[PDB]
């Protein structure tokens, strides 16, 4: 519903310009991957890339605090849920193992999190965000998408 | 309607292409582009010029054509009588 507290999520909805979306992050060896999934109409496809940037950009500079603790609230209650049955403890070690070794900090991710800090992130984006140059995956009818050259200028404020 | 949902209908494209950052600004700007200036300069040169060529003499031609016809009276008629 609209009362959601994720901009998009309540805004995004709130007109439909998606049907639906999500996020994804993957981290190779020496790679990652940062970026969201998303599924809407073709006529309205703008509406959503307009009003995705953003919600990266006014991070990197106005984030806060208190909209952390949920997320920060959420990560811990995600990981701790991860672990019901079996199979998905073995299937941690192998991973672990072929990425961090031995590793299972479990409370130590908490401490890992209790890291986390407003200056900490408005840090971390930083790096990987302002005025990057992303690439396009795109499939049709991709008719509608704005050029490439916008999203680029688009990537960075101008502080707009 | 809006302007470039509605356009038209299109199947089976794709499109491939960097960011600007990848690539130059001068590809083999000199080597690769001077000879094209040849199959550009010669195309229309054979179906445009010679019109001109032949305006010009015509500025010439008609200019002495005038000269003579004023410049010097004592021609057709000389000073005598």
């Amino acid at each position: 519903g609209a009362h959601l507290s994720s901009p998009l999520a309540s805004i995004a909805a709130t007109n439909k310009l998606c049907q639906s979306f999500q996020t994804f992050n993957i981290c190779y060896a020496d790679t990652g991957l940062l970026g969201a999934h998303f599924v809407c109409d073709h006529m309205s496809i703008d509406d959503m890339m307009f009003v995705l940037q953003g919600q990266w950009m006014r991070l990197c500079t106005s984030a806060t605090e208190s909209e952390v603790l949920r997320g920060k609230n959420l990560l811990r209650n995600a990981l701790v849920s991860h672990l019901d049955g079996t199979t998905p403890v073995c299937e941690d070690i192998g991973r672990s193992l072929l990425t961090y070794g031995r590793r299972i900090p479990l409370a130590e991710w908490e401490s890992r999190i209790a890291e986390v800090d407003a200056r900490v992130v408005r840090e971390v984006c930083s790096k990987y965000f302002y005025d990057q140059c992303p690439a396009v995956a795109g499939f049709g009818p991709i008719e509608q998408l704005p050029d490439y050259n916008r999203i680029r200028s688009g990537m960075f404020w101008l502080r707009f | 309607g809006r302007q470039f949902g509605h356009l038209t209908r299109v199947r089976h494209v794709i499109t491939y292409s960097l960011s600007p950052f990848e690539q130059r600004a001068f590809p083999h700007y000199f080597s690769k582009g001077i000879p094209n200036v040849l199959r550009r300069t010669r195309a229309c040169i054979l179906r445009v010029a010679p019109p001109f060529v032949a305006f010009y003499l015509v500025y010439t031609w008609g200019t002495q054509e005038f000269e003579k016809s004023k410049r010097k009276n004592p021609a057709a008629y000389e000073n005598d009588r």
